[PDB]
């Protein structure tokens, strides 16, 4: 069936700039009625896909006039004019000229904003978790930009890698930052063998890591 | 207002049939459209599954072989997906949508429903409060949280103060290990408001019919 390819955006876009996103079909999507059967969708973080453009260049009802589609029968462009923070998400094309109405794999738009250092907080295990024999130590690294960040755990001054799980949010639709959580899980018995628990965040906004600790 | 909404089990065992319902409001499934099922896999690839039109005429993606049936019940304004003999590869978020001849869906996609295909057991989360170690720089802000540990399947929903606290919240994607998920949620409030005023996270896990409230109390 028809192969749809999308280009990645290599660079983040500052609010107010415009950006073009492209997709390509292995087969022409121009139909015998003279219409070209290509749709564009935006999937904002955590939401269902929203149709922006159908028939290659027709805007869906309610869609901002900042979104416009153009192209030939095989190469298509979505232009986003004067990008706003809320435009962040993944843009998909879909061919609608023959079954199985294939989608491209998406193009993620990232918004460029001013560098922001993470707000770091660390939390000891709760009494409740300790009663069940477990001990998770949690560190939040909130509202930073750009997305690249490193978290290191130290117990009694020794770097600890085992038992660490990390999770990252998508870019925020309002302030264009990212956040991350890191959780170190140990048994209660192992937790109680040590005193000092530390999470260290290294980010481009500083030469020295932001360090947060507590003592059991 | 044309709306569509999916419902059905969030967990199905391998080899059994997955069934989902799409309930259409503000529009008759007798108006002339391709009432469509689409799914989005982990990692976000989208796949068109098929449609029903004119009550009884269907078409399906060949990728699904002979495993898919779409039907409808005009009396209930509902159409249905049945996908037989599922495997873990069928784990996805399932959407229903209304397509017209020209590919226009309007705003008419459902919110989506997660279905996990797994032999693992439904398990409700343990919810633990995350309260600051000692004190720090007040007259500014304080970050609290809750740790939602050891549930299956996805999803959970987290709110703070029953949804009254919506600003300054970060709920992180879950991480899976040993057939159990864990996620955390942080909330940041002015330090003048806590501990003076209470902060509670509310955690719902529909798949196990459990909802837990955890008040965050100072250590």
């Amino acid at each position: 069936d028809i192969v749809i390819t999308q280009d990645e955006l290599s660079n983040p876009v500052t609010s107010g700039e415009s950006v073009s996103i492209s997709c390509r079909s292995s087969r022409s999507l121009l139909y015998k009625d003279g219409r070209t059967y290509l749709n564009w969708f935006l999937q904002r973080p955590g939401q269902s896909p929203q149709l922006l453009i159908y028939l290659m260049s027709t805007r869906a009802s309610g869609v901002s006039d900042r979104f416009s589609g153009s192209g030939s029968g095989t190469d298509f462009t979505l232009e986003i004019s004067r990008v706003k923070a809320e435009d962040v998400g993944v843009y998909y094309c879909q061919q609608f000229v023959e079954y199985p109405f294939t989608f491209g794999s998406g193009t993620k738009l990232e918004i460029k904003r001013a560098d922001a250092a993470p707000t770091v907080s660390i939390f000891p295990p709760s009494s409740e978790q300790l009663t069940s024999g477990g001990a998770s130590v949690v560190c939040f690294l909130n509202n930073f930009y750009p997305k690249d960040i490193n978290v290191k755990w130290k117990i009694d001054g020794s770097e600890r890698q085992n038992g660490v799980l990390n999770s990252w949010t998508d870019q925020d639709s309002k302030d264009s930052t990212y956040s991350m959580s890191s959780t170190l899980t140990l048994t209660k018995d192992e937790y109680e063998r040590h005193n000092s628990y530390t999470c260290e965040a290294t980010h481009k906004t500083s030469t020295s890591p932001i360090v947060k600790s507590f003592n059991r | 207002e044309v709306k569509l909404s999916e419902s059905g089990p969030g967990l199905v065992k391998p080899s059994q049939s997955l069934s989902l319902t799409c309930t259409v409001t503000g529009y008759s499934i007798t108006t002339n459209y391709a009432w469509t099922w689409i799914r989005q896999f982990p990692g976000n690839k989208l796949e068109w599954m098929g449609y029903i039109r004119s009550s009884v005429i269907t078409r399906y993606n060949p990728s699904l072989k002979s495993r898919i049936s779409i039907t409808q019940d005009t009396s209930k304004n509902q159409f249905f997906l049945q996908l037989n003999s599922v495997t873990t590869e069928d784990t996805a978020t399932y959407y229903c949508a209304r397509y017209d001849y020209y590919g226009n869906t309007g705003d008419y996609w459902g919110q989506g429903t997660s279905v996990t295909v797994s032999s693992a057991k439904t398990t409700p989360p343990s919810v633990y409060p995350l309260a600051p170690g000692t004190a720090a720089l007040k007259s500014s802000m304080v970050t609290l949280g809750c740790l939602v540990k050891g549930y299956f399947p996805e999803p959970v929903t987290v709110t703070w103060n029953s949804g009254s606290l919506s600003s300054g919240v970060h709920t992180f994607p879950a991480v899976l290990q040993s057939d159990l998920y864990t996620l955390t949620s942080s909330v940041t409030v002015p330090s003048s408001t806590w501990p003076s005023q209470t902060v509670t996270c509310n955690v719902a896990h529909p798949a196990s019919s459990t909802k837990v409230d955890k008040k965050i109390v100072p250590r």
